[PDB]
């Protein structure tokens, strides 16, 4: 359970729609994944 | 159970959001339900098969082509399950996965357009590689019965595509409440329904069919409302048919057919009837329970204003343009020609027709430029048109019982199809057309052809000649500009020439006996039409005039036609309407197109032309229709495109359409006066 | 006399609709381009019905060869029968 | 049925003696009555008596059936009783036996909880083997797999049901039932909420599977009803809203009345509906 | 310019494969070729509409036609930053490439999409470094990759429902096998 899972949104509007796929991103160090979850990271596609 | 966000959906004012507590149901589970249902039937390969179902339906949803009418939700899945009970209940102990592949594939074939079928079954192969193929379980009685009545009719050619589509319709009828026949114009939908009803009736178990047009009547009238004057209820048409149909202790099996567009506002309040509740509910407070005696069908062209809440409620079947090619229709007409005029004509006429039509029509659309076909169309309409013209062409020699050589017939076909594919083009495109016909077709006039097109001349009944003229005629002595009504032009005479042929034909199948001109605003529309109309004989042939504006409603057109006939000529009435009448309209375009794109006035006309009659609205009785046993119809267009509207495409199949150019001779119109 | 009949491409080879349907139902091979299930209908490319299996003729030839061998088996049995009748009869 | 009882000098009065639910043509379910209902001069009277006497006989047949369930054994009472009572019997058996196992665990480390779970597992094979493959009639058919689906979910929960005692949340998450004897009455239970069975004859109805999402709805709606509100679920089309509502109605013994609002409505008819709802005791589901 | 389907169907049928060694040229069978055809189809559907409406917007004043309300809305949108609604939405929904500027990014994005799609077609060779934003339906791309791996590799040893997904981030600036 050391692995963190991110979404991939097409537009930066961020709804249920536009969720293409989900990506595991293990790179943790000292900060547990919930830190990142509250931080609301994401891998969007466009930039607007 | 509100539904967040569509067309025609308001919000709850904040006084009312207080009471209710929310429950967010976005994604249902789909695997556990399937596996426990398969357990409930009593299968043994549960857990693998469940994953198979889920993955197949997912993949089909995402990576397949996007079409509006496709659905793969839970309604489809449950339909498959309630199907799959019986197959295991049958004696076979064969391996379950075979039975299941067969069930899924054979269920989901019907809706798919041409291209998606290879992708679908290529996708099937990637999940059941153990299984190679299975035959489709074929029902012997119906497949042997179908050709019998297809031969019983005169004008019916059996083709394999019809077998496939009609059997698919039979299966979806067997499973689900209601269904839709999505597919483009002139594709044979109504015929398919009719023939199916016939085969069901042949082996006992009768079947009756009713028709309706939803956007040629107002929804308030369709389901009835409370009167807005006297504070008292009025009955609703569709609900009256419902109550009249779902009585037990009958022998029919009624199929209520709606026929028009699918706009969300009127359809969507039938969710309860099309859902598993299968109960109708009214604002009256009246609740009527469905029976198995009744089914609901829609002969609609295609959905473009439908939310999934109505796509997923009912099954569906897709007709394609290539299922019934225009050639098959030609062969049906040929079968009719060998009915009575069977001396040699079918063979002789066609011996040019087949190659002269198959290997020619597609070399006119864009082989040569032809880049201004003012009326965009599908070419089957052109074929119906030329056939209807040719029948009128040969009507005279049918009358005298005279049979002609091959060469005269070839000339006749050249003349027939010169117009009716040349009727939608301008002089430049017409000369390019003419050069094509010179290059690779049967002879056109060559005696003089002094910078005059093939259109200019006509074939004469008395002999094989290409001449034309306009007879001299001056005026009466009166000096009113009206008394100087109109003069005998060339354009008018050729217009009468074309019109009269169709207008003499006596109500053949594929003939509505209806015409339509196209010309610019101020290009001799009412002129030529009125020149024709004066020539009527009011002792056995009458006439009526009407005009169109944007805010003319179906109730207005209803009123004028009712006042025109003044009688219900269906119930053995109208001595004075026994003479033949004509309805003339200047401009069918102008009525206000609705926001969606589907105008709501022409539909009354289309139910008048196609079938004659309509439903009454006189606050006394509802489910019943007046009948027109005799009428005639003529129209006139204004060069549609750009700012000018266009008519519904479903309606284009019936009217003879052709251009009305400017005269280019106006030095010679005003000479006499 | 007693004897068997020779096969023929003209008459004996004439396949009945039942024979035609079963032979097509074998659906052995020949789908080099790539064709779909023969369970109901063959389709060339995108949902387009084919009047017949593409290379049907080779299957006809193979079945004719097999049937000629079968007729040779019937003729061999008939030859044994005819020779037996001749052998028994000639003694008297 | 209508049986004429010939009163002296009065024309014989027709009285009801049994009730029937017909589905299809010949397949049907019959229910006798010991308490009878007699026609009269006032229509409201014999309609009211029909309702009451139905409720009373349903209650008494259930009160018996709850003893018969554990006395006779699985097959006999499932074959003997009607569908509604059969499903109630299965649920009450399972909750009582599972309870008994849980206390027996509380006393000391015991296999008896495991023996009860094994008993349910054994019941599964006998129900699944025979009554599913061969059977006569549509109504009788629908009854069986209605039992089967419940039992599948039943054993699936009971496999992983690692709760030490009744107070544990994992046990206090499902729709349990208790037919109280000392005060003779049904009572259905959720996390906290409780309510009595409403005794409406429905016969065999095709109730549905229980995904976890349906559990979320059940808990939510029980809570909302405990605070005197009305659930208003939402989402996209075809996710099981109306049918989930109807099933929570069906399991609780009540009768639901779906309607269909549309733009051509007026508040007088809604008032009529709501007056009927408050007067009767029924549930409303204003679809769309 | 447009891409006529009589040419495009040809060109897509002429060349296609996951790996030149693994398979000879082919059309329908390989998922990425059918994806090429679908994407070209939708792209042309938008290209025709834009060309036509620009024309008929300018052919009302310099040209002649009875003025439309839609065309007036288009004129107003062209003056402002926002593109007209005619190129984003439809009565139900037809989202294409909704970006802010009239031409600063919108037509820029459409041009880039068509450029990559053409070089993905005219040469016909599969380039490296696919641009995910350009595809109208990204998910079909990924599931086609799945199907490709199932067929080409471990075929059958691997079933479609057995396969699961994962990703390794190429932690490198400076740089085929399965994946994209
Ligand atoms: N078996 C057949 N053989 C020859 N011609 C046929 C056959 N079946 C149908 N046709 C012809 O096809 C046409 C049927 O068109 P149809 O009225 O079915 O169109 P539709 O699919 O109902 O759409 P719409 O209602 O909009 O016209 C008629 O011209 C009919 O003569
Ligand atoms: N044969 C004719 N003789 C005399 N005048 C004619 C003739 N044909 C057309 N005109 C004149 O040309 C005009 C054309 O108008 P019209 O065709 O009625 O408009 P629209 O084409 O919109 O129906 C008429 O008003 C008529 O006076
Ligand atoms: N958990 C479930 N078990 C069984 N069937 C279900 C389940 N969820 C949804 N369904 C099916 O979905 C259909 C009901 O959909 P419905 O709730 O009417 O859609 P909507 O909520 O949009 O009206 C029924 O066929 C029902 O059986």
């Amino acid at each position: 359970s050391n692995t963190y899972l991110c979404p991939v949104y097409k537009y930066p509007k961020r709804t249920d729609k536009y969720l293409i796929f989900r990506v595991g991103l293990p790179c943790e160090g000292s900060n547990n994944p919930s830190h990142w979850k509250l931080r609301g990271v994401a891998l969007l596609c466009s930039t607007e | 159970t509100m539904n967040p966000g569509y067309a025609g959906r308001q919000e709850l004012p904040e006084n009312l959001k207080v009471l209710f507590r929310g429950v967010s149901m976005m994604v249902p589970d789909r695997e556990i339900i399937i596996k426990v249902k398969l357990a409930s039937v009593g299968y043994l390969q549960i857990d693998l098969l469940a994953k198979k179902f889920n993955v197949l339906y997912r993949l089909c949803e995402e990576q397949l082509s996007k079409q509006r009418h496709y659905d793969f939700g839970l309604r489809n899945i449950l339909s498959v399950l309630r199907t799959a009970g019986n197959t295991k209940r049958q004696e076979i102990k064969s391996d379950e996965e075979m039975l299941l592949m067969r069930s899924l594939r054979d269920m989901n074939l019907s809706k798919l357009v041409a291209d998606d079928i290879p992708l679908f079954n290529g996708l099937l192969a990637d999940i059941f590689p153990k299984l190679k193929e299975v035959p489709k379980k074929l029902y012997p009685d119906v497949e042997k019965k179908i050709p019998e009545e297809i031969n019983a009719e005169s004008y019916l050619i059996n083709t394999p595509s019809f077998q496939l589509k009609i059997i698919q319709l039979y299966e979806t009828c067997l499973v689900r409440h209601g269904f839709m026949l999505v597919g483009p114009t002139g594709s044979g939908k109504s015929t398919i329904m009719k023939i199916l009803t016939e085969v069901l009736t042949k082996l006992g178990s009768p079947h009756k069919i009713v028709i309706m047009n939803p956007k040629a009547i107002t929804a308030e009238q369709m389901y009835g409302v409370k009167s807005e004057i006297s504070d008292d209820w009025i009955p609703g048409v569709f609900s009256t048919i419902w109550a009249k149909s779902n009585n037990r202790a009958l022998k029919h099996t009624t199929w209520i057919t709606c026929d028009g567009p699918v706009d969300a506002i009127w359809i969507e309040n039938l969710n309860t009837v099309l859902d598993d509740n299968k109960i109708l509910t009214l604002a009256n407070g009246e609740r009527i329970a469905m029976t198995e005696n009744c089914k609901v069908v829609f002969e609609v062209e295609n959905l473009n204003n439908a939310s999934p809440a109505t796509v997923s409620r009912c099954g569906q079947v897709y007709v394609s343009p290539t299922d019934l090619g225009y050639e098959a229709v030609i062969e049906g007409w040929i079968r009719n020609r060998k009915a009575s005029g069977r001396a040699e004509e079918s063979d002789k006429l066609g011996n040019i027709l087949r190659k002269y039509l198959i290997n020619m029509r597609f070399i006119e659309l864009q082989s040569k430029e032809c880049k201004e076909p003012m009326m965009d169309t599908s070419p089957v309409i052109s074929v119906i048109n030329i056939l209807n013209l040719l029948t009128g062409c040969l009507q005279y020699f049918v009358q005298t019982q005279r049979t002609l050589s091959e060469q005269e017939y070839e000339k006749f076909i050249v003349y027939s199809m010169a117009w009716a594919i040349g009727g939608i083009y301008e002089a430049q495109d017409r000369v390019r057309f003419h050069e094509l016909l010179l290059a690779k077709n049967a002879p056109i006039p060559q005696k003089g052809k002094e910078n005059e097109t093939v259109f200019d001349y006509y074939v004469s009944q008395d002999y094989l000649d290409w001449k034309i003229c306009s007879p001299e005629e001056w005026v009466p002595p009166q000096s009113l500009q009206f008394s100087q009504l109109l003069l005998p032009t060339l354009d008018s005479f050729r217009a009468e020439m074309l019109l009269n042929f169709i207008l003499t034909q006596p109500k053949s199948h594929t003939c509505s006996n209806s015409a339509l001109l196209i010309g610019g605003s101020g290009t001799a529309k009412t002129s030529s039409v009125l020149l024709y109309c004066n020539k009527f004989d009011p002792q056995k042939m009458l006439f009526k005039r009407t005009n169109f504006s944007s805010a003319t409603s179906p109730f207005m057109f209803q009123s004028t036609i009712e006042a025109e006939c003044d009688f219900k000529v269906g119930k053995e009435f109208a001595p004075p309407g026994n003479k033949m009448m004509t309805i003339f309209i200047d401009d069918m375009s102008m009525p206000f197109v609705n926001k969606w794109g589907d105008q709501i006035t022409l539909e009354l006309v289309r139910q008048l032309i196609e079938t004659g009659g309509f439903y009454m609205l006189d606050k006394t009785q509802r489910g019943n229709q007046r009948k027109m046993k005799n009428l005639q119809y003529i129209g006139a267009m204004n060069h549609p495109g750009g700012g000018r509207n266009d008519i519904p495409n479903r309606l284009k199949r019936q009217f003879f359409i052709f251009n009305m150019i400017l005269p280019l001779s106006i030095e010679g119109i005003y000479g006499p006066i | 006399k007693p004897l068997n009949k020779q096969k023929l491409r003209q008459r004996k080879d004439l396949t009945e609709e039942e024979i035609v349907d079963i032979q097509f139902r074998n659906r052995g091979e020949g789908l080099e381009n790539g064709e779909f299930y023969d369970g109901q209908f063959w389709r060339n490319i995108q949902g387009l019905i084919l009047p017949h299996h593409p290379k049907k003729d080779e299957f006809i030839e193979e079945y004719l060869k097999q049937e000629e061998v079968r007729i040779n088996q019937i003729n061999e049995q008939l030859q044994q029968e005819w020779e037996t009748w001749k052998q028994v009869y000639d003694k008297i | 049925t209508f049986e004429s009882a010939k009163d002296k000098k009065n024309p014989a009065l027709k009285q009801i003696t049994q009730i029937q639910q017909v589905i299809g043509r010949n397949e049907e379910n019959i229910s006798l009555t010991g308490y009878y209902v007699k026609c009269e001069g006032n229509i409201e009277d014999w309609l009211k008596k029909l309702e009451q006497n139905m409720q009373q006989t349903l209650k008494d047949i259930a009160s018996a059936a709850a003893q018969q369930v554990f006395q006779v054994g699985l097959k006999e009472f499932v074959s003997s009783q009607a569908s509604q009572i059969a499903l109630l019997g299965l649920q009450i058996l399972w909750t009582s036996k599972v309870n008994e196992g849980l206390e027996r665990l509380s006393r000391n480390e015991r296999n008896a909880m495991d023996i009860k779970r094994n008993e349910i597992k054994e019941h599964m094979n006998i129900l699944s083997s025979m009554c599913l493959e061969d059977l006569n009639g549509a109504v009788e058919r629908t009854k069986v797999e209605t039992l089967v689906t419940i039992q599948v979910h039943q054993k699936d929960i009971s496999m992983d049901l690692k709760c030490k005692d009744v107070n544990d949340f994992e046990w206090q998450k499902q729709t349990r039932i208790a037919w109280k004897t000392d005060i003779d009455e049904c009572i259905i239970s959720i996390t906290d909420w409780d309510s009595p069975y409403s005794y409406e004859f429905l016969g065999a109805k095709e109730r549905l599977c229980i995904t976890p999402l349906t559990d979320r709805c059940y808990i939510t709606l029980a809570q909302a009803m405990s605070m005197y509100y009305g659930g208003a679920p939402a989402g996209p089309a075809g996710t099981g809203k109306t049918e989930t509502v109807k099933d929570l109605g069906r399991t609780l013994g009540v009768f639901v009345v779906v309607t269909n609002c549309s733009d051509q409505h007026r508040y007088r008819d809604m008032a009529k509906i709501f007056k009927g709802l408050v007067q009767s005791g029924l549930w409303g589901c204003f679809d769309e | 310019p447009d891409y006529n389907d009589v040419e495009v169907r040809e060109l897509v049928s002429k060349l296609g494969g996951p790996n030149p060694k693994t398979s000879t040229e082919r059309g329908m069978t390989v998922p990425l070729n059918i994806f090429l055809y679908q994407e070209v189809t939708r792209m042309q559907r938008v290209i025709g509409l834009v060309r036509k409406t620009l024309q008929d917007t300018i052919l009302a004043i310099d040209g002649q036609i009875i003025m439309t309300p839609e065309i007036l809305e288009a004129i107003n949108a062209i003056y402002d930053a926002k593109v007209p609604n005619s190129w984003l939405y439809d009565p139900s929904g037809a989202e294409i490439s909704w970006l802010l500027p009239n031409l600063g990014s919108w037509s820029t994005s459409l041009s880039d999409r068509n450029k990559q799609l053409n070089d993905w077609l005219r040469s016909g060779q599969r380039p490296i470094l696919f641009w995910l934003t350009g595809f109208f339906n990204p998910q079909g791309f990924l599931t086609g990759m799945k199907q490709e791996v199932t067929r080409n590799h471990k075929k059958e040893a691997w079933s479609l429902d057995d396969v699961v997904y994962s990703t390794t981030v190429k932690e490198r600036e400076k740089e085929p096998a399965e994946g994209v």
